[PDB]
């Protein structure tokens, strides 16, 4: 993208400069929390910051500072691209939008789907997980992850 | 702002949190991580308290009281069920991994950590599983570690590099086994680092020097004292046991030195508790030495100052405003002389003229953290008067906490106010012969001779103000570095201006003075601080009276064949064998001191003096402020045979047995109004602190706590017959505990810190109006002079470019914290923490010479080819030799001298 | 006895150069020692303390705090294998009893020859392919006790 006008200096002409780094963590859990994000940014320990001062005022360095997820910065072009009127038709769920959705454990196809909000755990399991494996039954599930 | 409390309603300040509003209205609230110097963090979650937005509110929410702001309509409580079940379990997780270790701890019972147990009222382990354990590091001969006994509270690491600047303290570890030291054992390098043992909650931290002789907090028989080891005067409180100064802990004075001493002054009184210290009147007859009472003594020496034509006195800055004025008593006015040289006398006079006649108010250590832009000139202010470059600290961070108050953040969030302002601080300009302390956080540094810096002194005070005389000869590269530093100290606000007697130079503090005069011109709020040498330099200035030269001359013609020497050692501010010829051609040498000196080999009577922790007295401080110290114990109790009374004691004594043959032990009342009657310039010292009626409703001030113990058997090993306790006819305080302590009562002088359920030095809270503030009632100390209505004139005398003579050279003072104090040096303790005596050498004068770094040169001084080891200095100037000031040969009256015959031997 | 060597110098001012603040660059400063040394030793913290500018405290908190830099000596292969919910449903007690049945060692330390470091790690973000194990910079999934002597053969 630098190579191909995409990055760096004068972006398509408009006049706006714009320089990404890719910063390599050093595999602590805690350094996820997005003020102790900042602080690892940082160079330092990754303890998390109290809130109030929100990052967007006092962030990175004392500036304004968005710190957002992979899935949202790779929802946003399409949001761009194909319109908003457009994202607030994919699904008829108060949150708008497709999630990547998906069972894992035990499970016959472990995987991952991108699925409009609002589609049942069930059909998660069967249709695209496949249901439990042979000789296996169901017992509990967890919705988002190791913290729910 | 208004909040209620548990249904009161109160009125609060709303711009501190919800922690500290409480804690001054009373209201006991557990706490660990939140100090009142560094800040709030939220990181022990011990502060719990339950809030409700509304009235009618039933559920409400557990808050932290450090991180809430006191806002208006706040409705908190403290002792719900839900907030004492949080707290009680908070105290319970801190107890899982704590060790078994309180009766073989130096904390115990002074420890917050077990106040904070006691208070949420755990008593009961339902934890059954293991402790982590955690090895220990070696932090030098000062602090001991031991690191088990950590709550993970973080205040160590916030004091020591967000307040004290130190580079060697750390957070490491991880999760549950945090680490809080150095990355490897060595000697905790900061000036400061001292105050981790009041700082640390627990037992991390511990005083070694007290761990030695240790005895508990109850045991302690403490006094309000000011601390001796230089001219900055922090409150202490020294506490005894068994005859002995077991410690000294810092004395809360929120005008002076708040929470935080020096090293120096923490762990450098381990002169008094020396056993070659004179304990009785000792006279020498030939080579015999008898030894007398007080009365012989007296009578004696009444006897021979009589049958003498002529006595002088030469009293010492280490003495205290009573005693130096009793010698001027004894003497006269014209044959009084100051103990100090002709050069030190100067700068010391004209640093009391620019003081108290220049027109620029001289602000108090707690204010100098307000100013925003601080030139040191010629003054190693971390080596002489430490806490004064603690305070430059924290008016340098002054710049990142107003940028985090335009941002609407609180002034007790610390740690946004650190990220906001992440390295933008206040313009520091320091000048010296060589590399400071506080070159990390100074916008420049200015490595120079005393006579460069004093031109680029008045260089600034030219360009600030064209009315200064200026000095032609300065080096466009220096003239941008002199425009940057007029930019930044113009476009100040509370521009402070910091100098002393200590750079050795008289050029020096008449360009900071000029500098002063110029940024008053412009109608700035300036302030000027003058660093004297010794705890009584001011003082001593002020009385005033001759130099050491002119006493010495008189001794030599034959003019006075009587000397009284008080409290000096004669050889830190003359030559030691212009001094030792003079004292031994003198038929009569009497010398009052409380410290084994050179001179009483030639003394003829020596006079056993009482020292700091055994006299009450009166010491004027750097900026003026007459300062009380008290007695801690009486120094026979324990020992019959001692004869040791105070200085000024044993002077007024001696003038009426010389007057009219009888010995009249005074009082210091008596002394302090005499004092007030003859000097008008010293009628402060009055008001310092109330005379001996004072009483709390009827009864005196308790030395030592109502817990003190083995009254019937510290003394059963003389005698099963219990004595009297001692009798203090000086002070409102008594030697026992038949006394008032209270929190509310009505008085400044507070012997130390206790309160019901707070057993920590954080029961420094119930004393004080709002906690981190002033004392309750008033700081102790009086200001004696006021700003001058009109100020001095500008000092013409600019002095010549530094030009290095061949031959000849230049003696460059480095002055050391552990070192350069002439009692401090004594301390047993210092010994393991003093540097080696090392002179400082440029690389390309080292070159000129042959020598390399490690290899020994002689020099020659008055006689004294002495050799001392060479260190490279890169910093120093070419043509200037680096001696430190203070050492055992060295004498602070060297800076500035020549230096002939430096060679390689 | 440590000293930086040369394109460990210009590694850290380059990436110097990508961060406003010095400090910024110690957790990248860190990782570049230990990929070329294997791991972190003691003068590595003063000499990077003196190369960023800032104390050597924060140096040694920032590699005490993060677990992939390592502050002890490794072995030749660092083995990692992640014992979260999903390979632990998966069964990754069983790819940890022939780990340690192969190595002889338990997780933490290292062998004789110095080979293999064999350590526990949290979850490597590939649950859908549980149990998985990270190997120097390669991923094993779909792992089963018997592909354990068939794969350590691999790293010699
Ligand atoms: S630090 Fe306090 S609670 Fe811990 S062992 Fe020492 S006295 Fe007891
Ligand atoms: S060592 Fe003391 S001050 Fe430091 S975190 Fe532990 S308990 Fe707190
Ligand atoms: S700064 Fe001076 S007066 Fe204060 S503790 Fe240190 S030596 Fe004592
Ligand atoms: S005092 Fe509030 S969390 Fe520590
Ligand atoms: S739980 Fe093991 S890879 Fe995620
Ligand atoms: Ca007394």
């Amino acid at each position: 993208a630098t190579e191909a006008g995409l990055l760096g200096k004068n972006i398509m002409g408009t006049g706006f400069d714009f320089e990404l780094f890719v910063h390599t963590g050093a595999g602590r859990y805690i350094c996820g929390e997005e003020t102790a994000l900042i602080n690892s940014l940082e160079g330092r320990r990754a303890n998390p910051r109290s809130k109030p001062p929100f990052p967007a005022t006092s962030g990175a360095w004392g500036k304004p500072t968005c710190v957002n997820n992979v899935e949202t910065l790779c929802n946003v072009p399409a949001i761009l691209a194909n319109g908003v009127e457009w994202y607030q038709n994919i699904s008829k769920s108060k949150d708008a939008g497709t999630k990547l959705m998906g069972f894992s454990g035990r499970v016959k196809n472990p995987g991952l789907w991108e699925l409009p909000f609002g589609t049942t755990a069930r059909e998660i399991l069967e249709d695209y997980a496949g249901g439990m494996r042979d000789g296996l039954k169901f017992k509990a599930w967890q919705p988002g992850g190791a913290g729910t | 702002a208004t909040i209620h409390v548990d249904g009161k309603e109160y009125e609060v300040n709303g711009a501190d949190n919800l922690l500290e509003a409480c804690l001054s209205l009373g209201l006991d609230i557990p706490y660990f991580c939140w100090h009142p110097a560094l800040g709030s963090v939220g990181a022990c979650r011990q502060c719990a308290v339950k809030q409700y937005q509304n009235a009618e509110d039933t559920r409400g929410r557990l808050v932290m009281s450090c991180m809430t702001p006191a806002s208006d309509g706040t409705f908190i409580s403290i002792d719900d069920e839900e907030a004492k079940q949080f707290r009680e379990s908070v105290v319970e997780w801190l107890m899982t991994n704590h060790p078994h270790d309180c009766p073989v701890c130096e904390e115990g019972g002074n420890c917050h950590l077990q106040d904070m147990t006691v208070m949420t009222g755990h008593s009961f382990r339902r934890y059954r599983f293991t402790k982590r354990t955690h090895r220990n590091q070696d932090l030098g001969p000062f602090i001991s570690h031991e690191m088990n006994r950590c709550i993970a509270c973080y205040r160590c690491v916030r004091y020591y590099k967000d307040y004290a600047g130190g580079t060697d303290l750390g957070v490491y570890g991880a999760h549950d086994n945090v680490y809080f030291g150095r990355p490897e054992d060595g000697t905790l390098e900061s000036e400061f680092s001292g105050n981790l043992v009041e700082i640390c909650p627990t037992g991390v931290f511990t005083d070694k020097t007290h761990s030695e002789r240790y005895n508990r907090k109850w045991d302690m028989q403490f006094a309000p004292s000011i601390c001796q080891q230089c001219s900055i005067g922090c409150n202490i409180s020294p506490g005894e046991r068994y005859g002995e100064l077991r410690r000294i802990e810092n004395r809360y004075n929120g005008t002076v030195n708040h929470y935080f001493l020096c090293d120096r002054g923490r762990f450098g009184y381990g002169y008094v508790n020396l056993k070659d210290r004179p304990r009785q009147p000792v006279q020498r007859r030939g080579d015999d030495f008898i030894t007398l009472n007080a009365e012989q003594a007296m009578q004696g020496a009444a006897d021979i100052l009589r049958q003498s034509k002529k006595v002088i006195g030469i009293g010492s800055p280490r003495a205290s405003v009573e005693s130096n004025f009793a010698l001027r008593e004894l003497v006269g006015e014209e044959n009084f002389y100051t103990g100090i040289a002709h050069g030190e006398q100067e700068r010391l006079q004209l640093a009391l003229k620019v003081l108290r006649e220049g027109g620029i108010y001289t602000p108090a250590l707690r204010e100098i953290e307000s100013y925003d832009a601080v030139l040191v000139l010629g003054e190693d202010v971390t080596q002489t008067g430490a806490r004064v470059a603690l305070a430059v600290r924290q008016a340098v961070k002054g710049k990142a906490r107003e940028m985090a108050a335009a941002q609407k953040v609180a002034d007790w969030q610390i740690a946004a106010i650190l990220n906001i302002g992440q390295r933008a601080k206040h313009p520091l300009f320091v000048t010296n012969v060589d590399d400071t302390r506080l070159d990390d956080i100074a916008a420049w540094t200015y490595r120079a001779p005393v006579e460069d810096q004093a031109r680029l002194g008045f260089a600034i005070a030219h360009a600030l103000d064209n009315s200064a005389p200026a000095v032609d000869g300065i080096e466009p590269e220096l003239q941008s570095k002199i425009d940057v530093i007029v930019q930044a100290l113009a476009g100040a606000k509370k521009p402070l201006i910091i100098s002393g007697t200590n750079a050795g130079s008289l050029e020096v503090i008449q360009a900071a003075a000029n500098v002063a005069k110029a940024l008053k011109g412009r109608g700035a709020d300036v302030g000027i601080t003058m660093i004297a040498r010794s705890v009584n330099s001011m003082g001593l200035g002020i009385m005033g009276g001759g130099s050491l030269e002119e006493a010495l001359t008189e001794l030599e013609t034959g003019r006075a064949d009587a000397v009284v020497v008080l409290e000096n050692d004669l050889h830190r501010h003359a030559s030691a064998t212009r001094v030792n010829a003079a004292l031994a051609k003198a038929p009569l040498v009497m010398v009052v001191d409380h410290q084994r000196t050179a001179i009483m080999e030639n003394a003829h009577l020596v006079l056993s003096a009482a020292s700091f922790a055994e006299s009450d007295g009166t010491v004027i401080n750097n900026e003026g402020r007459a300062q009380r110290f008290f007695q801690v114990y009486d120094p026979a109790y324990y020992d019959s045979k001692t004869v040791m009374l105070e200085s000024w004691r044993w002077l007024h004594s001696l003038h009426s047995t010389l007057l009219s043959r009888e010995v009249d032990w005074t009082q210091l009342d008596h002394v302090i109004d005499a004092v007030v009657a003859k000097i008008p310039e010293l009628a402060g010292i009055k008001d310092a602190a109330p005379d001996a009626t004072f009483r709390i409703r009827g009864q005196k001030l308790a030395r030592e706590p109502h817990r003190y113990s083995g009254r019937t058997a510290m003394r059963a090993n003389i005698s099963v017959h219990e004595p009297r306790q001692p009798q203090d006819i000086d002070t409102m305080f008594t030697f026992s505990m038949e006394g008032n302590n209270q929190p509310t009562a009505h008085r400044s002088q507070v012997p130390f810190a206790w309160a019901p359920g707070w057993n920590s030095p954080q029961a420094w809270n119930k004393f004080q109006d709002e906690v981190g503030g002033k004392l309750r009632f008033g700081d102790p100390g009086v200001r004696l002079f006021e700003t001058s209505e009109n100020g001095l004139d500008y000092f013409t005398s600019v002095p010549a470019r530094f030009q290095p003579q061949d031959g000849k050279w230049r003696i460059a003072p480095y002055y050391h914290l552990f070192g350069s104090d002439e009692l401090s040096q004594r301390a047993p303790v210092f010994q393991s923490r003093m540097p080696q005596p090392y002179i400082k050498l440029n690389p390309a004068d080292a070159a000129k010479l042959g020598v390399n770094a490690g290899t020994r040169v002689s020099f020659s001084y008055d006689g004294n080819t002495v050799t001392l080891p060479v260190e490279i200095a890169e910093g120093l100037t070419a043509g200037q030799v680096g001696l430190p000031m203070g050492m055992s040969g060295i004498a602070p009256v060297l800076a500035g001298a020549h230096l002939e015959d430096l060679k390689e031997a | 006895a440590f000293e930086l060597s040369a394109a460990e110098r210009e590694a850290i001012e380059h990436e110097m150069h990508h961060y406003e603040d010095p400090r910024a660059a110690s957790i990248e400063a860190l990782k570049i020692v230990q990929k070329q040394r294997g791991w972190v030793p003691d003068g590595a913290i003063h000499a990077i303390a003196d190369v960023l500018g800032i104390p050597a405290s924060d140096v040694e908190g920032v590699a005490t705090f993060y677990s992939q830099i390592f502050r002890q000596p490794v072995g030749r292969h660092v083995i990692r294998y992640c014992d979260s919910v999903v390979c632990h449903i998966n069964g990754y007690q069983g790819i940890q009893a022939a780990l340690e049945k192969k190595l002889n060692i338990k997780p933490g330390q290292t062998t004789f020859d110095g080979r293999f470091t064999l350590l526990p790690t949290c979850c490597l973000g590939n649950c859908d392919k549980g149990p998985n194990m990270m190997i120097d910079e390669d991923t094993h999934a779909h792992l089963t006790p018997e592909a354990i002597p068939e794969l350590l053969e691999r790293y010699k």
